């Protein structure tokens, strides 16, 4: 799985995982603490 | 020497042939050969006015003409000072403007002399010339009087700062009730 | 070895017989460093000799309270020993306290840094020193016969008396009265008074 | 009152807006049954908009002439009327991360440059070194500047190409 | 080498040998791998540690001493407002700038001391008080006028263990203090007041109670 995991860690799988996982958390984010226009601590 | 300050201790080597000299530095500040020799007349000039101070407080006080600290509270108020009830017409400004060119006169012509001119002179500062004849022990004396001094100067202050009173007003009520009027009876001192 | 049959002493309490109570107890090994040991050993002594005056005034006062022989001063609990007016109020009295114990403990201090250092007073008389945290204060000498036993029982009953004022104070934070009246209610039956049936303790009980 | 803004707590408009949202909402709510999923979904819209505009008006947002909300990007003129959120502390937080992202690229740039290929380790990414560098990248305040007092972030100019004038 | 680590199983970092008091080996951001980084970090902690002890003992001797009717000091994180109410209080802007003077004065020596640990120590400096800051030769422990009781200068060793229970002592003083920040921001009680909260149900009174910690949105 050496040679499967070195397609794993190939820069465009790398990135659209990391886009991919970048985004969902984003979109979580959104999902819980919406329509927040300023950082109000 | 003459004591040792804890009576079983390791003792300076700077600390040996100074008059009064109990080996007392546990921080170690003259350790250098020149921060010694400054903090020798530093400690001799402390020990004169605190003297002078001391002097003054008690015959301001056991004369009957008023407390210490109300010395400079008519000062403003109008004006008019007070000394043995001399009117007086010297204002604030005046008073500080003439004791600070004495005070500047005195003391630049004081310490441009050599280091051990600055702190123990001669001429007319000894006029009975006793200086001569064993001035060590009366360095000591001198010494041991001024810490003395300083002592009760800034117990004066503190006591002050604490209950509030006069100095032989205060003696006068610790003789009276030891128990209750104390240092440690008022809420300043002892906060256990 | 000694405190424990079956087990083996910790190296540092072997080589060093001229202990007081010496019996191998250190399972925590809180004193393997020699100078902490000798600070502990130094700590063993202070804490021992003020439990042994602390513990024995508690029973004595106790004894009197519980029996009667001093007027109001000693008829009071020795936790409410402070409603008394006594000559001196708090004040005064805690701060002479800290003078004078000041000066004792900083003349014990002196000793502990260098031994033998600290024996001569300015009036010029001086004193035998040995050892470092036994400064020969022997008036009418026991010293001179036996001292290894007279250490080990100084020490068995200083060990004693500190638990015993641990246990004074668990049994008067625990249970009301003196602890004289304590351990009398304990004598009672005696299968039911004592420190499970408290409901402060065991806390599993009793909620 | 920063620049002749009305807070929009206490501006007409903002609960103009509003009030005009919710009637829209509820205009589209007005054709369903009441237990619909669409029904729950214009619901749930609902209660989104008005926890949307009642959030804006308790943070002390600024709005205009209408009730739009406003951003003060002044530090100072900001800080002193407490309008820190809007600006500046996302200002701070965009530094942060984007300084952590950046340098654990450029670590990642410097661990693999000196490498047997550092060709073959930009396309194929060594992804536990990576993975490590990223989490090591949440202090590059600290190490940025350490570097930057140390002289070895910035690199000589006679060691690097120019064009010949 | 062979000192207990903070992860029995990982080994320690290169720049991390052993000598600096309280060295555990836990680096795992590598911020210390530059020396000269590795000294200033090393002088910070030890003003934190420092400025934490302080802090913590001057919040929680007097809450207890409160807790215990003696003295009855006010909450700490409400402290500056109660003395800022008194009818002869110093401003908060003035009384901030003196303390700023009075700092900028003392640090600024303690910086230069940083740089050359035999800094401040140089003749002339002073009025005769310059001999008491020639340094033990590490930054962060002048010694001299500080240090009075001489505790520790005796067997080397001894002042390694004192130095130790210093860092570990301040560790554990910056946690609290931590703890007590974010204790007040969720909570609106003291410490002790948190700490006898936990112990009258700790599976029911923690951080997952307050509402602050984990957000409401989430569950
Ligand atoms: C050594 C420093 C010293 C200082 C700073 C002062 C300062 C003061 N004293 Mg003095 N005293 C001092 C020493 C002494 N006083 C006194 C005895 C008194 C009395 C009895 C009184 C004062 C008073 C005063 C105040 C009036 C101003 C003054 O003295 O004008 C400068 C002095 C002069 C112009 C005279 C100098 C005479 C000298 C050249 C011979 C003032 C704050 C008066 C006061 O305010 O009382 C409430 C007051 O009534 N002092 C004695 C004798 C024990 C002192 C030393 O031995
Ligand atoms: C650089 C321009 C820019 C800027 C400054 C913003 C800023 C913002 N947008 Mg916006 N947006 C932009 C471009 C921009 N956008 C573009 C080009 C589009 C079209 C795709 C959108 C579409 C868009 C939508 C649909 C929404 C926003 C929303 C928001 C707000 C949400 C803040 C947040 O996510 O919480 C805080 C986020 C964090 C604390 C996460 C930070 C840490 C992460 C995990 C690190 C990520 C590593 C990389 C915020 C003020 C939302 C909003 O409600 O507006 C008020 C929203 O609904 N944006
Ligand atoms: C070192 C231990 C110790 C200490 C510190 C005290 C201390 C005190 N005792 Mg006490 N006493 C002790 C041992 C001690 N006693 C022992 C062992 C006995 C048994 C013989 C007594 C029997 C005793 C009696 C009978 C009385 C005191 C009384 C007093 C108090 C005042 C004494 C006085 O002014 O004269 C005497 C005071 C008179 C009014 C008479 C005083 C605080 C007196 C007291 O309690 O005050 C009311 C009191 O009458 N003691
Ligand atoms: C129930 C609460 C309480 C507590 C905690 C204390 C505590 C103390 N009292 Mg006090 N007192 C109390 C109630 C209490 N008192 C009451 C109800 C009364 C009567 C109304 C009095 C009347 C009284 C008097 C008249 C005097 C005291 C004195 C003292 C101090 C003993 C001197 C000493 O420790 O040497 C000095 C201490 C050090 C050199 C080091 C500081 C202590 C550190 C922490 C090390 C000690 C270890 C520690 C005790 C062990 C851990 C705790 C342990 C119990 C588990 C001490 C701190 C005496 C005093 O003020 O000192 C002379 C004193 O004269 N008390
Ligand atoms: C990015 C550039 C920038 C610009 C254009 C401004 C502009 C302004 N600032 Mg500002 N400031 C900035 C950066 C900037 N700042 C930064 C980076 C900081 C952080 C150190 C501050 C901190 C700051 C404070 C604390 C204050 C201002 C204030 C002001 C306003 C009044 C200035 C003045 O009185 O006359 C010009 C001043 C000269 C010295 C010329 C002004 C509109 C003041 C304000 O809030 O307005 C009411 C105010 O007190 N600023
Ligand atoms: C992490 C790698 C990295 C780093 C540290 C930098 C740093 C820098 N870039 Mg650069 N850049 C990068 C990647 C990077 N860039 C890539 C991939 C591209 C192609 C799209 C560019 C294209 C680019 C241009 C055209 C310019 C810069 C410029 C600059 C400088 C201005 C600041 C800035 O952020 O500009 C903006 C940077 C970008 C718009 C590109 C960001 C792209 C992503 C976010 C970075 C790559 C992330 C990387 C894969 C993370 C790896 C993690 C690791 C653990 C594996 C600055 C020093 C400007 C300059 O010269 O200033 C003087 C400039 O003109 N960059
Ligand atoms: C560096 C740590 C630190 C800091 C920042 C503070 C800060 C503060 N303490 Mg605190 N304290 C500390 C350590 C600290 N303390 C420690 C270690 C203890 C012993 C455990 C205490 C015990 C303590 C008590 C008992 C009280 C405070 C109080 C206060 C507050 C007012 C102090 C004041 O009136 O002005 C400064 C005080 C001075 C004496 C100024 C010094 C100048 C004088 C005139 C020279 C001396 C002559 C203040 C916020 C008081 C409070 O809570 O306010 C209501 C109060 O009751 N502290
Ligand atoms: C810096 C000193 C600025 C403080 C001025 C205080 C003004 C009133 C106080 C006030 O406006 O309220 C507190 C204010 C922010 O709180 P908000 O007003 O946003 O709180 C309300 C909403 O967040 C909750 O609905 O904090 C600040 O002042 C700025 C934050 C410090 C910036 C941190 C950055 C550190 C680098
Ligand atoms: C040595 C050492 C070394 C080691 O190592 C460490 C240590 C410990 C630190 C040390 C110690 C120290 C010390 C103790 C110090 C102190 C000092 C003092 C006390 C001073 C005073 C000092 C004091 C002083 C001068 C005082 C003075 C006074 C005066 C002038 C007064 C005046 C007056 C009078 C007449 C009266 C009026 O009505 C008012 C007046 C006008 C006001
Ligand atoms: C050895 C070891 C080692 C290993 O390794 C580990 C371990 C296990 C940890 C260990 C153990 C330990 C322990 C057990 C300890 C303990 C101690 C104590 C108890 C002390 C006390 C101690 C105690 C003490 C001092 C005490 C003292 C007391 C006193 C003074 C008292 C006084 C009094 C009186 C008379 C009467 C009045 O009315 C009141 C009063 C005022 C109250
Ligand atoms: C090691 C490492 C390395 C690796 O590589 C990475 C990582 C992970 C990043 C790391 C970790 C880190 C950490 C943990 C940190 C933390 C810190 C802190 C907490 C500090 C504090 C610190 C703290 C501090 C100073 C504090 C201080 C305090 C104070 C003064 C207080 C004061 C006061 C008082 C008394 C009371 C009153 O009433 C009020 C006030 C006025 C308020
Ligand atoms: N050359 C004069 C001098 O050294 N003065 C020092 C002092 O003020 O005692």
């Amino acid at each position: 799985m050496k040679d499967f995991t070195t397609y794993l860690s190939t820069a465009p799988v790398l990135t659209l995982l990391s886009v991919t996982v970048v985004a969902g958390l984003l979109i979580e984010i959104n999902r819980f603490f919406p329509d927040a226009l300023i950082a109000a601590f | 020497k003459a004591g040792n300050w804890l009576p079983g201790s390791e003792t300076p080597a700077y600390l040996e042939n100074l008059p009064a000299s109990y080996g007392f530095d546990p921080l170690g500040l003259a350790a250098e050969p020149a921060s010694l020799a400054r903090f020798r007349e530093s400690e001799v000039f402390h020990g004169r006015w605190a003297m002078l101070g001391a002097a003054g407080v008690l015959g301001v006080e056991v004369l009957g003409y008023g407390n210490w600290y109300d010395a400079p509270l008519p000062l403003v108020q109008g004006g008019q000072a007070t000394y043995f009830g001399a009117s007086v017409p010297f204002d604030l400004g005046t008073l500080a403007a003439i004791e600070f060119a004495a005070m500047a006169g005195a003391e630049s012509f004081r310490g441009a002399a050599e280091p051990e001119k600055r702190v123990y002179p001669g001429g007319a500062f000894d006029p009975m010339g006793m200086s001569k004849g064993n001035s060590k022990e009366l360095k000591t004396k001198e010494i041991k009087n001024g810490r003395l001094a300083m002592l009760a100067c800034l117990g004066f202050a503190a006591q002050h700062a604490a209950t509030g009173a006069s100095p032989l007003e205060a003696l006068a009520s610790h003789l009276a009730n030891p128990m209750a009027v104390n240092f440690a009876t008022n809420g300043v001192s002892l906060p256990l | 070895a000694g405190w424990d049959l079956s087990a083996e002493v910790p190296a540092h309490l072997a080589g060093r017989k001229d202990l007081a109570g010496n019996y191998g107890f250190d399972p925590l090994n809180l004193g393997k460093n020699p100078e902490a040991l000798k600070w502990y050993q130094q700590a063993e002594l202070q804490n021992g000799r003020w439990a042994m005056l602390g513990v024995a005034g508690i029973l004595v006062q106790e004894l009197l309270h519980s029996t009667g022989l001093g007027g109001k001063a000693a008829d009071v609990y020795w936790f409410d020993a402070g409603n008394n007016t006594f000559w001196a109020p708090k004040e005064t009295l805690i701060a002479i306290s800290f003078l004078m114990f000041n000066w004792a403990e900083l003349n014990r201090m002196q000793d502990y840094i260098k031994p033998g250092s600290n024996v001569t007073d300015p009036f010029g008389n001086k004193i035998k020193y040995v050892e470092l945290g036994y400064p020969g204060f022997d008036p009418l000498s026991f010293s001179k016969n036996n001292f290894d036993e007279w250490k080990l029982k100084e020490i068995k009953n200083a060990r004693l008396a500190m638990l015993a004022f641990l246990g004074i104070v668990a049994q008067h934070n625990a249970q009301p009265g003196s602890p004289l009246e304590q351990l009398g209610a304990h004598l009672a039956n005696p299968w039911k008074n004592h420190f499970i049936n408290n409901g402060v303790s065991p806390f599993l009980t009793d909620n | 009152d920063v620049a002749g803004l009305t807070p929009c707590s206490e501006s007409k408009a903002f609960a103009k807006r509003k009030k005009n949202e919710v009637k829209a909402l509820n205009k589209r709510l007005k054709n369903y049954e009441a237990d619909s999923a669409p029904a729950l979904a214009l619901k749930a819209t609902i209660a989104r908009t008005e926890a949307r505009f009642d959030k804006y008006a308790k943070q002390g947002l600024l709005c205009g002439t209408d009730g739009l909300p406003h951003l003060i990007a002044d530090p100072g003129l900001a800080l002193r009327y407490g309008h820190a959120g809007d600006v500046f502390i996302p200002t701070i937080g965009f530094i942060y991360f984007a300084g952590w992202l950046g340098y654990a690229g450029s670590k990642y740039l410097q661990a693999v440059a000196a490498t047997a290929k550092p060709i073959e380790k930009e396309i194929i990414i060594d992804v536990p070194l990576a993975w490590k560098l990223l989490w090591e990248g949440f202090g590059w305040p600290l190490r940025a500047f350490a570097e930057y007092k140390n002289g070895s972030l910035m690199e000589d100019d006679a060691k690097i190409t120019v064009s010949p004038r | 080498a062979t000192r207990p680590l903070w992860q029995p199983g990982v080994e320690a970092p290169k720049h991390l040998d052993g000598t600096m008091p309280g060295d555990f080996g836990f680096d795992p951001l590598n911020l210390g791998v530059n020396k000269e980084a590795l000294n200033w970090y090393r002088n910070a902690e030890l003003q934190n540690g420092r400025w934490a002890m302080l802090g913590v003992a001057g919040i929680v001797i007097p809450a207890e001493l409160t807790r215990v009717g003696v003295l009855n000091v006010p909450e700490w994180a409400e402290a500056g407002k109660v003395y800022a109410e008194s009818e002869n209080a110093i401003p908060f802007a003035s009384l901030l700038m003196v303390q700023l003077f009075l700092f900028n004065f003392v640090e600024i020596k303690r910086w230069e001391d940083i740089k050359k640990p035999g800094s401040q120590a140089e003749p002339g400096s002073f009025l005769g008080f310059e001999s008491g800051f020639k340094g033990t030769g590490i930054s962060g422990y002048p010694g001299g006028a500080f240090n009075p009781f001489g505790l520790g200068n005796s067997s080397k060793e001894a002042m390694d263990d004192l130095k130790w229970r210093e860092i570990r002592n301040g560790r554990l003083a910056m946690v609290a203090f931590l703890g007590f920040l974010s204790q007040h921001a969720a909570t609106g009680k003291g410490p002790l007041d948190n700490l006898a909260d936990h112990l009258a149900d700790p599976w029911g009174a923690n951080f997952c109670s307050n509402g602050v910690s984990i957000p409401s949105a989430l569950g």
